[PDB]
């Protein structure tokens, strides 16, 4: 491992409650001149975007994952956790013309 | 809005170079770049590089850029906004680091600041 | 900008089209004579069609013209940013066929209750 | 409302037919193809003279439309009520046929003296 | 003033002339049935070309019409006494002849980057 964009290390939940992972770095690749995206990242299988542009949604994604990106760390919130939501969670930053720089990851369990 | 087929699970061992196939379908395969990202087993996931069927024009992470060989086809036009393409992924000086799931991704948009955002996911192919 | 021409961002963004509508705009408008007399006037038949809606919803004398009407969902329920940097023309004419007569009719009566408001505002 | 459709309120009050305009402004636009398409030019003539006449009044774009030429009694001396709220378009236009004239030049100069107006406004 | 009619001050100065524009606006729209049609049609042509002209310019309903355009001195180095008290309509067309299609694109694009202009203040 070698991500210089850390995350919350991992996080936990219960159903009807919301959950929040962070993810932040130093000056070279966040926050505030740069976009964040947020992947759901099942077990090295199909990936999902979630949120671009650090609080845009992707097509049809629920109305629970926000985004929100201070000048200095971008959070990902989950409201009302339903239960199809035990997965990895992965940030990206990144502009116009760049690459994606992702993120440590987090797992989040749901558990109740 | 389709799909992005593979290849298969091909093993080989050091030294050598593998080639892995992303068929496409359902969308007009120029209007979106290719990209290409891995998860292996010492690190998480690592953008690789994407590559625009339409402009040819390539740009991959400089931790890649002496290993990658990036190319892609010319869509047959299925109807006025269907078509099928194919972008292709190889590597030079192969290791077991690299031992990992391998899969394309076609991109988010068209235009703006978000144009290359690996959006569309293909299924994922397991080297060495 | 690039001098695409007539009909130049055909299959780009609807962004990307946006930019160039005066030049679709400008290029609007013996027996075989009448032929061509025939498509003389049909020519300008389908032309006053489209300022005679034009005039009637309050967008006489606009390429982009903004009104009231907002936004059904039913019509469509994307996102601006998957509309304006995504899709073409062609493209979002097919998805708003159905409901392309449905947003006429709003219009229409968007601008007879505006001028209505405005014929009471300057009543006093 | 009512959708009493084109002509619908022709024998109502010019109160009630004012509310529907846009239905009207709606459907107001071989040998035997040359009586057709004599129809079909006189069409657009006789639909272009209204907007000309409108072009040149500043209602441009306008089903109802203000402007500052006065009211004068010799046109007719009815109150406002016994107008909007007892007459048809039908009857005023018995009424007032012989000064419609008279007022269509009123319009003309008072949008040229507006414009004019207007002109040394936006020179400083 | 002096109703000098239909082209009345085609001899006047060019400000003589400005103040006389509804006269020149109001006058501007079986085998010889054909070539009657066809001086109809024409008519008609001819018309609403001067209209789409002033409509992609947002002119659309003036007889006099302000733009952004500034004037180049390229087009004519003359001053603005010697040219509304001097020249008339007749001789300022020779003098700008050529640069007649320079200043139709400017008005065109200087509308579209109007509208454009107006399209993002109205978002917010
Ligand atoms: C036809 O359809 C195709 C496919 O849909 C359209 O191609 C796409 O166009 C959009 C916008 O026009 C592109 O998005 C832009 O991407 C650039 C990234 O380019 C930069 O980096 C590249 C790699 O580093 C590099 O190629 C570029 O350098 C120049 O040189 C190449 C040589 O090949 C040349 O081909 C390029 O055109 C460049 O000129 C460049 O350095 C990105 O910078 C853009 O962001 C800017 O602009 C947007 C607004 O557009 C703005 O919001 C941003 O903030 C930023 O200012 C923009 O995202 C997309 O990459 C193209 N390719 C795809 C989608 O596959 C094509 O435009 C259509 N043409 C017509 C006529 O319809
Ligand atoms: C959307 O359109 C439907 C009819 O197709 C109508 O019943 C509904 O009220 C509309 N909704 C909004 C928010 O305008
Ligand atoms: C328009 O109506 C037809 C009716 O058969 C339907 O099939 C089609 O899906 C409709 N279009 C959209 C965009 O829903
Ligand atoms: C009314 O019209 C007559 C001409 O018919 C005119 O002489 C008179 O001045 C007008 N009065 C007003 C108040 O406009
Ligand atoms: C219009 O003029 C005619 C001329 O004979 C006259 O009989 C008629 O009464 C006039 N109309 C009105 C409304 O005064
Ligand atoms: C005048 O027009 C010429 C082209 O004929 C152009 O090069 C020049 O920049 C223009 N000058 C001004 C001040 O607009
Ligand atoms: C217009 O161009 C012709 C080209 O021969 C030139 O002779 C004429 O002087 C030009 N007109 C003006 C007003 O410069």
């Amino acid at each position: 491992s070698q991500s210089v964009l850390t995350q919350s290390a991992s996080v936990s939940g219960s159903l009807g409650q919301s959950v929040t992972i962070s993810c932040t770095g130093p000056n070279s690749v966040c926050c505030s001149h740069k976009s964040i995206s947020w992947y759901q990242w099942p077990p090295g299988r199909a990936p999902t975007l979630i949120i671009y542009e650090d609080n845009e949604r992707a097509p049809g994604i629920s109305p629970r994952f926000s985004g929100y990106k201070s000048y200095w760390s971008a959070y990902l919130t989950i409201s009302d956790l339903r239960p199809e939501d035990e997965t990895t969670y992965y940030c990206c930053s990144y502009t116009h013309n760049s690459g994606c720089v992702f993120g440590t990851g987090t797992k989040v369990s749901v558990l109740g | 809005q389709g799909q992005l087929v593979q290849s298969g699970a091909t093993t080989t061992k050091p030294g050598s170079s593998v080639k892995i196939s992303c068929k496409t379908s359902g969308y007009r395969f120029n209007f979106y770049h290719i990209n290409w990202i891995r998860q292996t087993a010492g690190r998480g996931p690592e953008w690789m590089g994407w590559i625009s069927p339409y402009s040819g024009d390539k740009n991959l992470a400089p931790a890649f850029q002496d290993r990658v060989n990036m190319t892609t086809d010319t869509e047959v036009p299925v109807t006025s906004f269907t078509s099928t393409g194919a972008a292709y992924m190889e590597i030079r000086n192969l290791t077991s680091d690299d031992t990992g799931t391998y899969f394309c991704a076609k991109g988010l948009l068209r235009d703006g600041s978000s144009t290359w955002l690996p959006y569309l996911w293909g299924q994922g192919t397991l080297l060495t | 900008a690039v001098f695409l021409g007539f009909l130049g961002a055909a299959g780009s963004t609807m962004g990307a089209a946006s930019m160039t509508l005066t030049v679709q705009a400008r290029n609007l408008l013996t027996v075989w004579g009448i032929k061509q007399l025939q498509a003389r006037v049909l020519a300008v038949e389908r032309y006053l069609r489209d300022q005679q809606l034009l005039g009637i919803w309050g967008c006489s004398g606009k390429l982009i013209c903004c009104t009231n009407v907002p936004w059904n969902s039913s019509w469509s329920n994307r996102n601006l940013s998957e509309i304006w940097d995504n899709m073409t023309w062609l493209q979002w004419d097919k998805e708003i066929s159905n409901y392309t007569q449905i947003i006429y009719g709003l219009l229409e009566e968007s601008q007879n209750q505006q001028e209505k408001n405005e014929q009471d505002l300057l009543a006093l």
